[PDB]
């Protein structure tokens, strides 16, 4: 019973402002000082393609229940999310906004917003996690279509109608906006490159893939066409409520930590639906990572329960490429999965090989006799061709997790191979630069082996190790094997 | 509830 323009933002943010000396980034990994400076209804630029302005929608699009789950969100950001939905959406299409407070420290963060028109608050009595919280919200939802948003988002002009139009036409489409960037430091709202879509490597964390030449050519042909995507990050999407329920909601055995990308993306595609990015729908999001999760590290274990629950149900034998990338996950308890395996059987879903061939053929699968695969990492750097060809030197370069010049395998024949080129010891004197040369099956100069717990790369039949100490002076070398940081190299997958 | 921290949409600044 307060209309949103009459909500007192100043009093709400209130005593939760950052005191001088307190870390502005402590509450939620973005600058709360800058978030608190903004008005709840602050103007943002219209990042849509100009062709999006030429669209008109029927008044009878199905209304949605917007479900926003949160845990210790910054009050200013939570309010601005809610206001953006209310300000930018035709009111008839917002049946309700359900805030699911997942046991935040202060119940007032959510409760005070319940005074706003259309906003209902459900508070969990313990921290349940995003997926269980979303099931609670979806169960409470009165509308025929569910919209899931995160708690630090800002909806743009006519963001909702394009999403609802897709789902009304075909209930098996699960659709997402193009996600614009709200800068974590200065809160400016900007658009990212149009040539990026969701993806993942074998470690199973969400990443952005650069579109292939074919995908980019297609996009240029119609920059406002819906784009099929192999994976959503899992934060923002719209789904017909009955389809959500029929397909198995979310797995209620998921915990708080991660994996919200995985299970739903695999299940929707394998069980006959699709995922889409809708370019005329724009929602900004406060992205919070500098650098997206890196392995090895503790992330592999932190996200393992939820990740294994997806992998063990959906991925068939391809789960073993995940365990090759994330060996720390192999023995992490993940709970019983018989209910979800029964669901998979009941729904007559396709195998994971079908997903890889038809939905994500860009994900490179190791050859069946590869010894190791992926990128060859040293700190945050990667073995890199530097765009060279035969007779060229090789280098190190910051790992960009985009494949390309950083894509390698240690083959059955013990070669370190990129396309048709192999690392070649052209000169055995210590200190000599190695070169790319065409792969030749019985060239002893092209044979390498992992040593010291798969932490170094030794040239077979020698006491020479791959060494980056020469990088500044021209490229990678062979050097007498020794206890050197510059001789540490590890493939992302050991098979 | 929360999502995990999401990566800013970026990729390599060179071409393969
Ligand atoms: C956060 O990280 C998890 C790790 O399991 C997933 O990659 C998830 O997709 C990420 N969430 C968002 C919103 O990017
Ligand atoms: C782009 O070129 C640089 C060297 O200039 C690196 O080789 C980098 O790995 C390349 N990017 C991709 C995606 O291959």
């Amino acid at each position: 019973k307060v209309r949103w323009p009459d909500f007192n933002q100043e009093a709400y943010v209130g005593g939760t402002m950052v005191r001088s000396g307190q870390d502005p980034y402590a509450r939620n990994k973005f600058n709360q000082v800058e978030s608190d400076k903004l008005r709840m209804d602050r103007a943002i630029p219209d990042t849509r393609h100009d062709q999006c302005q030429r669209k008109q929608w029927r008044v009878d699009l199905p209304a949605t229940s917007v479900v926003i789950t949160f845990h210790n969100e910054a009050r200013s950001a939570l309010l601005r999310t809610v206001v953006s939905v209310l300000k930018k959406s035709p009111p008839h299409l917002i049946k309700e906004i359900i805030l699911v407070d997942d046991y935040s420290n202060d119940p007032e963060d959510g409760a005070l917003l319940g005074k706003i028109e259309k906003v209902r608050v459900l508070r969990n009595d313990r921290r349940e996690g995003l997926m269980r919280s979303r099931v609670r919200g979806a169960d409470a939802a009165q509308a025929k279509v569910l919209t899931f948003l995160d708690s630090h988002c800002e909806c743009n002009e006519h963001w909702l109608e394009p999403l609802l139009e897709r789902v009304a036409e075909d209930r098996t489409r699960v659709v997402s906006p193009i996600i614009d960037v709200i800068n974590m430091d200065n809160f400016q709202y900007v658009g990212a490159s149009a040539d990026l879509k969701g993806g993942f490597d074998w470690n199973l964390v969400f990443k952005w893939d650069y579109m292939t030449p074919e995908q980019r050519r297609s996009r240029q042909g119609n920059p406002v066409a819906p784009i099929k995507t192999p994976m959503i990050a899992g934060g923002l999407f719209v789904m017909d409520k009955f389809y959500f329920e029929e397909l198995g909601k979310y797995d209620m055995m998921m915990d708080v930590w991660g994996g919200e990308n995985l299970e739903i993306s695999f299940r929707v595609w394998q069980c006959g639906g699709s995922l889409e990015i809708i370019p005329c729908s724009r929602v900004g999001h406060v992205f919070r990572k500098q650098h997206p999760y890196t392995f090895p590290g503790g992330s592999g274990t932190v996200f393992a329960r939820n990740t294994r629950r997806a992998a063990e149900v959906w991925m068939d034998e391809y789960k073993n490429f995940y365990y090759a990338a994330v060996p720390s996950a192999r023995n992490v308890p993940y709970g019983n999965i018989q209910s979800r395996l029964e669901l998979r059987k009941k729904l007559s879903c396709k195998p994971f090989k079908w997903y890889l061939e038809n939905v994500y053929p860009e994900l490179r699968v190791p050859d069946h006799q590869d010894i190791a695969f992926g990128a060859l990492q040293q700190g945050t750097n990667c073995l890199d061709t530097l765009g060279h060809f035969a007779d060229g030197v090789v280098g190190v370069y910051e790992c960009h997790n985009a494949g390309g010049n950083q894509e390698w395998a240690l083959t059955k024949e013990k070669s370190v191979k990129h396309m048709d080129l192999c690392l070649t010891v052209v000169d055995r004197a210590p200190g000599s630069l190695i070169k790319l040369q065409g792969c030749r099956e019985d060239d002893s100069r092209q044979k390498w082996e992992q040593i010291e717990g798969n932490s170094k790369l030794r040239h077979v039949g020698s006491n020479l190790c791959l060494d980056s100490r020469t990088a500044k002076s021209g490229g990678l070398s062979v050097e007498v094997c020794g206890p050197a940081l510059s001789q540490q190299w590890k493939f992302t997958l050991n098979l | 509830a929360g999502t995990t921290p999401s990566p800013v949409p970026t990729t390599s600044t060179t071409s393969a």
